[PDB]
């Protein structure tokens, strides 16, 4: 039983604190896979490329040799996947949604169990069509995960005869973009940023009065449920002001846990995985099934390739064999049917929610493959119906 | 001398003939060599010597990161980083500095996000950044009495950050941004919106490829001539333009470009005892198998910043302890990193690029104004950030009308 090491990064804080539930999910999966021996060497990236750079150095320049790298965040995964070719290392992410990571020329040894963020876009388009909007505004924080999602959204809106009439971007301070959205009289707004930046955006939204009956915000649904209620020294807005600014907004997220009560390769049902993970415990709870399945995907790919002690960073041979096994992966995990295609579309469903009276309510689900919008009729709007995308009365 | 200890510096830049940007690294090396030559001849760092080690980034994220990692693993105990030319490579290095207690000095990375001190606390640059054009434009607007402007920005980080910075520069200044327009791949819709809002003075922030599309849309919308003033980035490649060419040229006539000033116009003796003009001639004589680089003066002054920082880092009556701490450095000493950071922060001398001084790691320098006049970019002015003064060159700047355009 030779030891085989995984060099992993877990974000315990930062943009997406996914490591909080994904690290225990990885630990639960390793126990199951082991019972060669798969061993974990891990560090807290804090969802920070600067911090990950120090830990990447320690993983690569210190013994033991690692067969695979496992990063979380899109920014950390982008840095490690770009660099990995220099060490002929396979990179496997459990949390990276960045559409840009689908670029095989730029990331030739990269795999992910997390779907591409492009899956939010057909759902956003379906809702724009449902609600009769042809004019949308966008505000994004400048991490590539968001910029590349917006690049895809621009293509999907153009295809549907919908226009992005105003765009604003920021690196850290959204003050100017939000003021400009207000002055442009933008109505339907898609905001792409991490939870941390979402608080800064919504405090500016409160100050500019860019909320109410006329305004509809579309955000990413994987924030913590209480995201707008959390103390933040970088914001002057109170909890009640924040709560009013976020009222009625729409979110989209990808369904990552199998909704059917079946038993996967691990012999667990989606429901038992949740109790088991809860027994071990939170950021990354919704992504935890992907972390669990990433270990299984690796374990099965290592089994098929089976000379592992001889892996070196200067040799392509073992890398190419593992790549081919990963490429041909096909098994049933807690997240459903696990496979590894370039454009990251193995998941068929998105979950749509609306914030009502400070709490998220499920309003529907969308399957872009079959074009099925499952609607709960649980959405609420001031006056009983959604607003317009602009004034229509100036003859 | 064999008894002369090294003060090792990690030089990171593109050098290879295989990459287009290798010409920058190769182009600044004669400037670097001249500074090192004189510092040693003067024994400014006595009994030590400045040991600059060179590592090729190849202007590539993966190769740049490995060059850095290999410099740490296998090179001598570097005290600081000198370089970073390609913005993406510079960012990867600059954000990670604290992990190895390394202060970095760049002579070529101009992107605005590197000014973020929360993300890049240990990062310094001798070159004025892309945001440095904003206080200069403010002085230009005040000069020609332009109180109403429109903005046209490409929705990309480096441009949106300059535009966001602009609001803060214009605050309390009595200049209105009457219309803010942004585009991703097609400026035509945004140009049409600016025309519809009767904007006359346009502040543009977009790349070289987008500039041709912008001027083509301006031509189609008749947003050029005596009634209009376009103020755009001045860092594009020479003859970047070379719409039918004649129509593009009609729309481009009189546009103002804004960029850093490569060398000081003042005939004053710098820290080296040489005027900027004498340095320029010595630079052209030293370079042999390389084309000139517009960052050469910034690289030259950059070596002087490192030398003056090191000299300051050694100024203590606790001499033997300080020398021992320097000798012992192995990236783990937070105290030495702090001493170096504080010493660099104190920089204040007259360099070949003008007065070399930092404001929160950003260069307080000189901005050059150019105007497009018949397929040639003519220098029309200089803005000095320290003095906050604008000097317009007499008999250079021209307007198609009898008077400069009105803002309305
Ligand atoms: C850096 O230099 C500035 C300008 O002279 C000074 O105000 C500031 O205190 C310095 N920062 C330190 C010493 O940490």
């Amino acid at each position: 039983r030779r030891a085989v090491y995984i060099g992993a990064l877990f974000p315990m804080s930062g943009g997406w604190p996914g490591g909080q539930a994904c690290q225990p999910a990885v630990e639960m999966a390793l126990e199951d896979v082991n019972s060669y021996e798969l061993k974990l060497i891990h560090h807290d990236s804090k969802c920070d490329p600067g911090q990950a750079t120090k830990y990447l150095y320690e993983l690569l320049y210190n013994d033991p040799i690692k067969i695979i790298l496992m990063p979380g965040c899109s920014s950390v995964s982008t840095l490690v996947a770009e660099a990995a070719r220099m060490w002929n290392l396979i990179v496997l992410s459990y949390g990276s949604s960045s559409p840009a990571l689908s670029n095989r020329q730029r990331f030739p040894t990269f795999f992910r169990t997390h779907p591409s963020a492009t899956l939010h876009n057909p759902t956003r388009v379906k809702l724009f069509e449902k609600w009769g909007w042809k004019k949308i505004a966008t505000i994004q924080q400048t991490t590539e995960v968001f910029t590349s999602t917006l690049d895809d959204l621009e293509e999907r809106v153009k295809e549907a005869g919908i226009e992005i009439t105003f765009r604003q971007s920021f690196f850290s301070d959204p003050a100017v973009p939000v003021k400009n959205l207000k002055r442009q009289d933008a109505r339907i707004i898609v905001g792409l940023f991490y939870e941390t930046e979402a608080r800064k955006v919504f405090c500016e939204v409160y100050k500019e009065r860019l909320f109410g009956k006329k305004y509809v915000w579309f955000l990413i649904g994987w924030y913590a449920d209480n995201w707008f209620k959390i103390y933040d020294p970088s914001i002057n807005c109170t909890v009640d002001e924040m709560t009013e600014a976020v009222e009625g907004h729409i979110t989209t997220e990808i369904v990552m846990l199998n909704p059917a009560n079946t038993r996967s390769i691990s012999n667990m049902t989606s429901q038992e995985f949740v109790e088991k993970l809860t027994k071990r415990l939170t950021g990354g709870f919704q992504e935890a099934p992907l972390a669990y399945d990433a270990i299984w995907a690796l374990a099965l790919a290592l089994n098929k390739t089976s000379r592992l002690e001889d892996f070196n960073y200067n040799n392509q041979t073992i890398t190419d064999q593992i790549y081919r096994a990963m490429n041909s992966s096909s098994f049933e995990g807690v997240s459903g049917h696990v496979v590894f295609d370039a454009s990251g579309s193995r998941m068929a469903w998105t979950l749509i929610e609306q914030l009502q009276g400070g709490s998220y309510k499920k309003i529907g689900y969308y399957d872009s493959t079959k074009d099925d919008l499952s609607w709960s009729k649980t959405d609420k709007w001031i006056g009983g119906s959604p607003p317009a995308d602009d004034y229509k009365d100036d003859d | 001398p064999p008894s002369s200890p090294p003060l090792s510096i990690m030089g990171l830049m593109p050098l290879t003939k295989e990459v287009a940007k290798g010409s920058i690294g190769r182009g600044v090396l004669p400037a670097v060599e001249l500074a090192i030559e004189q510092i040693r001849n003067e024994s400014l760092l006595r009994p030590y010597f400045l040991d600059l080690r060179l590592y090729d980034t190849e202007c590539d994220n993966a190769k740049g990161l490995k060059a850095f990692y290999d410099a740490i693993k296998y090179g001598p105990n570097h005290l600081m980083v000198f370089g970073g030319v390609c913005p993406s490579v510079t960012s990867i290095i600059a954000e990670s500095l604290q992990g190895w207690n390394l202060v970095q000095l760049s002579f070529a990375a101009t992107t605005p996000v590197l000014a973020d001190k929360k993300k890049y606390p240990y990062f310094f640059r001798t070159v004025p950044s892309d945001n440095a054009v904003n206080p200069a434009i403010l002085k230009l607007l005040k000069h020609y009495q332009w109180k109403r402007v429109g903005t046209l920005t490409q929705d990309v980080q480096r441009f949106s950050e300059v535009r966001n910075d602009l609001t803060g520069v214009l605050y309390g200044e009595d200049i209105e941004i009457s219309d803010t327009e942004s585009f991703s791949n097609d400026p035509c819709t945004s140009v049409k919106k600016l025309k519809g809002n009767d904007v006359r003075i346009i502040l543009g922030q977009f790349d070289q490829n987008m500039a041709a599309k912008v001027f083509c849309c301006a031509y189609e919308e008749n947003m050029y001539g005596s009634k209009y003033q376009w103020i755009i980035p001045g860092w594009y490649e020479p003859s970047w333009w070379e719409c039918l060419r004649k129509n593009l040229l009609a729309a481009m006539e009189g546009y103002i470009g804004v960029d850093f000033e490569p060398l000081s116009s003042k005939q004053i003796k710098t820290i080296s005892g040489k005027t900027p003009q004498q340095y320029e001639r010595e630079y052209n004589n030293k370079r042999s198998g390389v084309g000139p680089s517009k960052f050469h003066g910034y690289a030259y002054d950059g070596i002087w910043v490192i030398a003056k920082t090191l000299q300051r880092a050694m100024e203590t009556l606790h001499a033997s302890s300080r020398h021992q701490r320097i000798q012992d450095f192995n990236y783990t000493d937070h105290t030495l990193g702090r001493i170096i950071l504080n010493a660099m922060n104190e920089t204040n001398f007259f360099g070949v690029t003008g007065q070399v001084v930092f404001r929160n790691g950003e260069r307080m320098g000189t901005i050059k104004f150019t105007q497009f006049q018949d397929s040639r970019e003519v220098k029309v002015g200089e803005y000095n950030a320290v003095a906050d003064t604008l000097e317009i060159i007499n008999d250079t700047i021209r307007f198609q009308g009898s008077e400069p355009p009105k803002d309305d």
